[PDB]
Parts: structure tokens; sequence; C-alpha cells
């Protein structure tokens, strides 16, 4: 048997015909060269276009592309029986939706820029499917997802009895567009009566004296999960909540969306954090394709299975690979732990500022080794981080010695005029064009694909990405990143991590990665500072520490207990009342690797 | 074809088809005035009673039929030519009608009345009498003879008939010093002709061990210009044995297709590697049409349903150059994994020795 289209899409926003000659396209194009017309250009909008009637899918002009603004697949003719939009041709493309559900939490895994995003504006109201035809009715719609629990959606979407509220996929737009107090904001929002619930089970009652623009990370993302369920509507559609939050919050922040379900309301997710996606969901989807060229939702799975799968990166429901190897992780017995030379150590440091106080108990750093900071945001991680920096000077002790910093901060704002390529270039030319930063950091992680735009010019994933990169880039004796977490994905989380642990093994160098996502922890982490005390108040920094001797001493003032899973292996986070979490905690060991 | 030509005007040939290609040739040189005679059968009618009933008939003969159309017909392997009858057998009278026919295998005469060309002789001759080939390269290897044939469609010889003179066991251990010579003489007078005939092949059969004794000591002696054993069917020798081993052995067929589809996915990889090299790749019909002028075309590779396509005189144009300066061109199915890339390119893929911008 056989059956197969050509599907072709342009990423535009990377095609620049004066650059490339004249549309090297239609030059080094085999059909257009026996006169076809498989390219054509439209000498208007200035691009070139494939009508895919023609392209032989031979990839000629794919692999001659100076950049990589073209994409063409064949499709062996099934999927694209199931296309929900398309953009105009050579362009972005969708198939199939997740399916939402009345009382349940469906979850989201994927990486971006896979349409996660289209398929909100689609349920929204604000996109009418055109199911890759010209349509721009509900009928077809409500016909096409026919022997599926979709088109009642869609029935009521259009008598317009339900309308989605959606927490946004970048947050820090309301501080600059809504003015005034998270005091006053919470007032006004309000409709929905559980304004007394809400506020306390999120712990925003301090919070509401601040302003929306003197907020910090973990707090401006709890004020907008409050903003959207003070809003009336059904249907909460929560894309990256994880970004900023600390894993005490991203733990209690999971309880609260949580119990949504058992009011009986819909809730759809996007988390790339699998022990925080375990816990929220009850149906999973796994989102596959190359992003920008086109995404495909899979069947809905339960939520463990769901996640098997997606590790394997072998569907066996769809039969479909989608990453060529495994998602994997580090123990401690899969390492060589053995003591290395003190690189320098610092005695006892306190500061305060008369607003928090910091007490730093006496400590050395290792050469060669990765640290890993973890504890609850406001609690002086960032205090500490920022004394080595030099931007904040030590009240009573010594850090800042003759170690150059390299240091990545909390926010990330662009001031740079020029390029991605200006930006990295002038620290050292040199690293961008040797071969293991090219296998290890930049090419993973997108950004020769990015020289061709300005930093301004930039989105907030592919910007964090160059935030990142660029710090370790620069020439030091010791790297600092305060919170690279936010606003990455699953895979380019992954792909942070073993960057992070190749270059800093490799040259024997230290870094310092503040982190709260438990996956990257779980991969990179050789010691760990553990920070206690009572938030917003004091904190109380303990010395640095083995791994799980940490990752223990921290879990039991979490009440949260971590096992391994047996399916295929990643942290299981286990639920609080389980035989497990008493198990655990009886016995003193609060985590496994 | 083969090809017999009994008359030096070409007043007499003796011409026949007996592949696709043949009638292709047989069409190219038949146009309006000329007649055919050939040798067919066309029927009468007759007959009926004072009014019309039932009743039909059919005779046989020679005939010739001039020329008025020609018409070439698929699914049939047929070249029509149709119009009025101007020779037949008269003893019944049956002149006065026009009569179609189809040249074939068998006697087909052809004529030309002002007189042919030197195109058309030479378009003739162009398909090889005696062999076109294919392989066409059959040994049988007994105890008893040695063989060696060139079976061809157009006619068909055991090569060498060559007698060992020997047993293989049943004379005393026959191991001899006259049969280390025999051998070494077999193995020469088949290389020399391999190579000669340029078809790379040969079957070695024969009973009980003496087939792979042969082979053993092919390999020995000198590496090899591919050579297998296949069991195949022997137990007689003689015309009948070559015979026999070629018949049930689709061998011939299946080996032909796998050294063209070899050679085609050998250059195909050349071909993406050199696309990387700054103006070696030629491709697209205006780069290769000035690569092929200027003679720096090193191999030309082309599907051969591009020979046939709708432009046909181009294609066969820049092959006969090339072939001419000396490069070689390749003609492959469209069926193999280098075949199937030859119609994604496009149709033409050239190798360059050398720049043409
Ligand atoms: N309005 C748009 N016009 C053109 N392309 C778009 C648009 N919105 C998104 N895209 C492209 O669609 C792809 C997937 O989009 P998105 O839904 O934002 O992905 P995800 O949520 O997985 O990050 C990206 O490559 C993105 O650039
Ligand atoms: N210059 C300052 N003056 C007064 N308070 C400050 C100053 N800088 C930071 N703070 C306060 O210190 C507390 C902790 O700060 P920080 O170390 O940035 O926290 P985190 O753990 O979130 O990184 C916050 O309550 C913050 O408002
Ligand atoms: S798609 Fe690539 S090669 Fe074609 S015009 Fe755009 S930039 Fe040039
Ligand atoms: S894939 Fe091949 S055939 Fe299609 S547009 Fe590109 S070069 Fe032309």
């Amino acid at each position: 048997m056989v059956r197969k289209m050509r599907i072709a899409v342009i990423d535009y926003d990377k095609c620049n015909p004066d650059k490339c000659g004249h549309f090297l396209c239609e030059r080094v194009c085999p059909v257009n060269r026996m006169g076809g017309e498989a390219i054509i250009i439209d000498e208007e909008n200035y691009k070139p276009i494939i009508q895919e009637a023609s392209c032989t899918g031979c990839g000629i002009c794919v692999h001659k592309c100076p950049f990589n603004a073209i994409s063409i697949v064949n499709l062996p003719e099934q999927l694209d029986e199931d296309c929900v939009h398309r953009y105009g041709v050579n362009a972005f493309v969708l198939y199939r939706l997740p399916i939402v559900k009345d009382g349940m939490v469906v979850g989201i895994v994927g990486p971006n820029g896979t349409g996660k995003t289209t398929a909100v504006k689609i349920l929204a109201g604000q996109l009418i499917p055109n199911l890759c035809e010209d349509n721009d009715s509900w009928d077809n719609v409500i016909r096409a997802f026919r022997g599926n629990e979709l088109q009642n959606y869609f029935e009521r979407l259009k008598n317009g009895e339900i309308r989605p509220v959606v927490k946004p996929q970048y947050v820090d737009l309301l501080p600059k567009a809504v003015k005034g107090k998270v005091r006053e904001l919470l007032k006004k929002v309000d409709e929905v009566g559980k304004f007394e619930e809400v506020v306390k089970e999120l712990e925003l009652e301090n919070v509401l004296d601040r302003e929306l623009h003197q907020l910090s990370g973990g707090e401006l993302q709890r004020v907008a999960i409050a903003a959207a369920l003070l809003r009336k509507a059904h249907f909460y559609f929560f894309d990256e909540p994880s970004s900023y939050l600390d894993i005490r919050q991203r733990l209690k922040v999971a309880r609260v969306i949580r119990r949504l379900a058992n009011e009986g309301k819909a809730v759809l997710v996007v988390e790339h954090d699998l022990a925080v996606l375990d816990y929220l969901s009850d149906v999973i989807h796994v989102v596959y394709g190359e992003p920008g060229v086109y995404g495909i939702f899979s069947k809905p799975k339960g939520t463990r299975n769901g996640i098997n799968e997606f590790l394997q990166g072998y569907l066996k429901d769809e039969n479909v690979r989608f990453r060529p190897y495994e998602i994997r992780f580090t123990k401690l017995s899969e390492r060589v732990d053995v003591e290395r030379e003190t690189l320098v150590e610092y005695p006892r440091l306190v500061k305060d500022y008369g607003s928090f106080k910091l007490e730093v108990e006496p400590g050395e750093i290792r050469k060669g080794e990765v640290i890993g900071i973890v504890g609850p945001n406001g609690i002086g991680k960032t205090t500490f981080v920022k004394m080595l920096a030099g931007v904040e000077e030590p009240t009573e002790g010594k850090v800042e010695w003759d170690l150059t910093v390299a240091y990545k901060p909390q926010y990330i704002k662009a001031e740079y005029e020029g390029t991605v390529y200006e930006l990295l270039s002038k620290i050292d030319s040199s690293k961008l064009n040797s071969n293991f930063y090219k296998t290890e950091l930049l090419k993973p992680l997108g950004i020769i694909d990015l020289y061709d735009r300005n930093v301004e010019d930039l989105s907030g994933g592919e910007l964090q990405r160059v935030a990142i990169a660029a710090t370790l880039l620069r020439d030091a004796d010791i790297y600092l990143l305060d919170e690279p977490s936010a606003y990455l994905d699953v895979e380019q989380r992954l792909a942070v991590s073993r960057a992070i642990r190749h270059l800093m093994e490799k040259n024997e160098k230290t870094a310092l990665v503040v982190e709260h996502d438990v996956l990257m922890i779980d991969y990179v982490s050789d010691r760990l500072i553990v920070f206690e005390g009572e938030p917003g108040r004091h904190g109380r920094a303990l010395p640095p520490m083995g791994m799980r001797e940490g990752m223990n001493r921290f879990l039991a003032s979490v009440g949260i207990t971590f096992r391994r899973d047996p399916d295929s292996g990643r942290p299981r986070a286990n639920k609080e009342g389980s035989v497990k979490d008493r198990e655990q905690k009886a016995r003193g060991e609060y985590y496994y690797a | 074809m083969e090809i017999l030509e009994e008359k030096p005007k070409e007043g007499k040939v003796k011409v026949k088809a007996e592949t696709l290609d043949d009638l292709w040739h047989l069409y190219h040189i038949i146009d309006p005035g000329d007649i055919v005679y050939a040798k067919t059968l066309r029927k009468q009618a007759q007959r009926a009673d004072s009014l019309r009933a039932e009743k039909v008939e059919v005779i046989p003969v020679f005939l010739g039929v001039q020329a008025e159309k020609i018409n070439f017909h698929k699914f049939a392997n047929q070249v029509r030519v149709t119009g009025p009858i101007v020779y037949a057998s008269r003893e019944d009278v049956p002149l006065g009608k026009y009569h179609t026919i189809a040249i074939e295998q068998g006697t087909v005469v052809t004529i030309q009345k002002p007189r042919w060309k030197e195109h058309h002789i030479e378009r003739l001759k162009e398909a090889v009498a005696a062999s076109k080939r294919a392989r066409v390269m059959i040994v049988v290897i007994d105890d008893g003879e040695a063989d060696m044939a060139l079976v061809r469609e157009y006619g068909v010889e055991i090569l060498n008939s060559i007698r060992h003179n020997l047993g293989g066991k049943r004379y005393n251990t026959d191991r001899e010093s006259e049969e280390m010579k025999f051998f070494h003489d077999v193995a020469k007078t088949m290389e020399e002709v391999m190579k000669r005939e340029n078809v790379e092949k040969a079957i070695v059969a024969g009973p009980g061990f003496v087939k792979e004794d042969f082979y053993k000591f092919l390999k020995e002696k000198y590496p090899e210009l591919a050579k297998k054993v296949v069991i195949e069917d022997t137990s007689v020798t003689g015309r009948t044995g070559i015979y026999e081993v070629i018949k049930r052995g689709v061998v011939d067929r299946v080996y032909q297709e796998n050294r063209v589809a070899k050679e085609v996915q050998l250059v195909e990889k050349v071909l993406e590697n050199i696309a990387r090299n700054n103006g070696l790749v030629a491709y697209g019909l205006k780069e290769v049409e000035e690569a092929v002028n200027y003679g720096a075309v090193e191999t030309l590779l082309v599907l051969d349903e591009l020979l046939k396509g709708e432009l046909r005189e181009k294609v066969e144009e820049l092959m006969d150059a090339v072939r001419y300066s000396r490069g070689e061109v390749v003609v492959v199915s469209s069926e193999h994994e280098g075949g199937e890339k030859l119609k994604a390119l496009g149709g033409l893929a050239a190798l360059l020795r050398f720049r043409v911008k």
C-alpha cells in the first residue's frame, strides 16, 4: 500500500529573498528547472510560495535555504483529513485539537510553537476553524468531530453560553496595562463570590499591599491565577503557570487548581514539569511535530500512560516516533561523586537590607561541580547570588573575590540594539565558532536560526534561551544563573540541563543554578544549598551539602515525598496521604533520585 | 531485430520483430510511399441468396499493401498500415478491395520506389542482427563436456561444445594434470568471451560435485568478474541441457535488473555529494544542455520514461553528444531506489568533469 501528500511550510519570519540571491528557491528547484511551478514568487508581498500540488518533496530547496525558512514533509494521507486550521498556504497548519471535558483537568505536554496557543484562540470563539479548506462556520466543525466529545463544545461555544478565561503564555502584561493595586484589582475582576477562598489558599493577603509592578515572579504569577478564577467562566485555560513559581509554591498551586475538579469546573493546563503534571491532570495530550511547520495533538490518554509514552518518544496508540532517542535521568549511582579541589571558601555573611534579613553559614565552593540552589522565593537565594555578583556589597563577610562572575538576572528585559549575533559575538567570538558550544548550547536551543532578528525582536522563550547562552559564553571563573527555568518547555528544560552539565564538567568550572523545577535538579545537581527560615522575613542559608542529603532535608519541610516511577524512570511525586508518602516520611528518607 | 538483406538495392529485405523496440525501429523506417509485402491472411465474405443471410469465410498466403497511414498500437505490439491491395494470388479472383496488415515476426519485405536514403538503410542496421544482448552468456560444465552459449532472442547457438574427454571420477580418480590443464583452458576462453561481449556473469550448473568444484577453481585462479553458482536443473547436456538451464531460470532476467540498478544508485550517491561542490553538478534542462555542448559531462543519468516523453528528440541528442565525447550514458528502470529519484530531480542529472557555468 501507499498514499502520500506533500506539505510545505515556510517560516517567512526567517526568509529574506535579497540575502540568498534572488529567491534561491525557484533557482535551485528541480521542478522549476524543467519548466514547472513547484515554487512561485509573490512579487508583491515579496515572498516565495510552494505549490504543494507540484513539489516532488525532493527537498533540495530545504537544504539550500541559507537559513532554514523551509520545511517539506511527506505525509501518508490520513492525518490530513483531521486538519483543523491553516494560516494561508506556506504557513502554519494545525491538526487535531485537545479534547476538553467537564469536571476534569485535561493536561498538555509538548514543546513550544506546536500551536498550543493556536488551539486556545480556536476554542475562545475568536478564531473559526477553516479545517484546512476555506470554512468560516461552526457547522462543518461540529460534523468533522462527529464521533467525539468536541462537537458538543463547538455547539455551546456558538450559542455563547460558555466563554473560557485564559491565563496567557506570557504574563507581565497586567502590570503594564492595569495600574493600581493587587488589592484593588481583585475586588474589581470579582464576579464568582469565591473571593475569600482564592486569596487565602493562594496566600496573596500580604501581597495585596504592593502594586502590580512591585511584585516578584512567584507573586505576579499567582495574582494572575487569582484574577482568572474571579472572572466568571466555566472553562479555565492555564498556559505555563510554572513560570517563576518556586518548588514550595508550584506544589501548593497545583492543589488549588486540582480543587476546581471537585467544583465540577473544566481546567485545561499546560505544564512542563512531570511531577506537577501527574498531580493535577486526569487526561493528558501529547503534542508532536517540529515547531512552526505543523503540530498535531494525539488521542486523549490516562495521565500516567500518556507521560510514559512521551518519554519513550514512541506512540503505540498512534504509531508515531517524534524524537529518535529517549528522555533520561541521572541517579547518583550513575556518576562518579569523588571529592575535588576547593576553588574558594566563604565565611559567615549576614546581609540585612532592613526589609529582609539573610545569614549565610560558612561554606566551601568546589571546582568542577554544579550546585543547585533550592528554597521558597524571597528567602534570599537571590540576596546570596547578588552578593557574589557585585550588585550588592555584603554588609559583613567576603564573597567578593578575584573570581569573575557571570550573571543571568531573574527577569528578562532587553536593552540591546542589534542582533542576537552582535550581542553574543562581542563576548567571545571564539566560543561561538568552536564545535563544543555548537553541539551543546547553540544548536539545540535554536540560536543559529535566530542570529537574523534583533534582541528586542525576540520573544520570551527564544530570548530566555538567548540570555542563558549569553551568560555561559561569558569568560568567568564562576557562573550565576538566577532562575533560568522561566518560560522553558520540557525539551528545552532538559537541553539546558545537558548543556550546563557537559560544559561545567569538561572545563571543571562552578556554576550555581537557582532551581525549582524538579527534573533539572534531578539531572544536574552534584551539590545543593537548602534554604530555610520563614520567607519575606528571615532566611538562613545552610552550608552546601550532597544532592540526596539536600533534597531529603528540604522535602521534609514541604510534606511531599518523591519516589522513582517503575514504568520508564522519572521523578514520581507521591500524593500527600498515600502508602509511599507514609513509608518515606516514617523512615526519615524523603527522597530518592 | 534479425535482418537478412536479400537484395543489394533493398528491393527484397527480410526483417522480423521480436521486441517492442524493434517495432519502434520498423515504425521509424516505414513511411507513406512504401509497399510491404508480408505474409498475412485476408478473407472474403460471400455468399448469399437472392437477398441476405448468414455465412462467412477465411483464406491464407501473403500479399502487399500500399502505405497510406502508419499507425502504432499499444497492448497488441503491432504497427498497422492500411490502404489498397495490389498484390495477391488470383485463383479465386479476390482483387478489388483494401486490406490492412500488421508488420510482425516472420517475413516482412520493404521497398521504396523513389529509393531509400542512407538514413533509412542505417536505421534498420542500427538494431544489431546477431544480438544486442542482455546476458545471454550461460555455461554448463558436466563431466562429459564443457558448454557455453549465446542465447539471444534473435538466435541461439552453443559457442563452445569442447569435450573434457575424461570422467569426473569414472575412469580412475580423474584428478589429472590434464584436468588441471583443462579447467585453466575453460576459464581462459570464458574470460575472454565474457569481457568481449561485455555481459558480466555466467551461471555454472551440473551434476554432483562438479559445478561447485569449478567455481572454487575460478576464485582460486584469479579474482572473478562476477560468478555465481546456481543449482538449477541439469541431468542432460548438449543443446537441451543448456536449454533446460535457461527455461526455469529467471536467474537471467533477475540478475540483469540487479546489475543496472547497481549502477544508477552508485552514481546517485555521487550526484548528492557533487551537488555541494561548486559548478560540477549539472541538472535542470538549461544547465545540462549547457555542459553537454561544451563537452564536459562525465555521466548522463536519465530515467527511461524521459526518453519516451513528449520531448524525446532533445534527450537522445544530449545522450548522443555525450557518448561521442566519451562519457557513459545510463538508461535505467524507474522502479529502482535510484530511478525514483531521477523522476524527482526532474529527469536529467549529470556529473561534470570540470566546471561549466
Ligand atoms: N499568529 C500567527 N501567525 C503565524 N504563525 C503563528 C502565529 N501564532 C503562532 N504561530 C506559529 O505557530 C507555531 C506554534 O504556535 P503556538 O501555538 O504559539 O505554539 P506552542 O504553544 O506550542 O509554543 C509557532 O511556530 C508559531 O510561530
Ligand atoms: N534594596 C532593598 N531594600 C529593601 N528591601 C529589599 C531590597 N532588595 C530586596 N528587598 C526585599 O528582600 C526580600 C527578598 O529579596 P530577594 O532576595 O530578591 O528574594 P528571592 O528569594 O525572591 O530572590 C523581598 O521581600 C524584597 O522586597
Ligand atoms: S525561503 Fe530561503 S532561499 Fe527561498 S527566498 Fe526565503 S530565504 Fe531565500
Ligand atoms: S522540495 Fe524539491 S520539488 Fe518541492 S519545492 Fe523544493 S526543490 Fe522544488
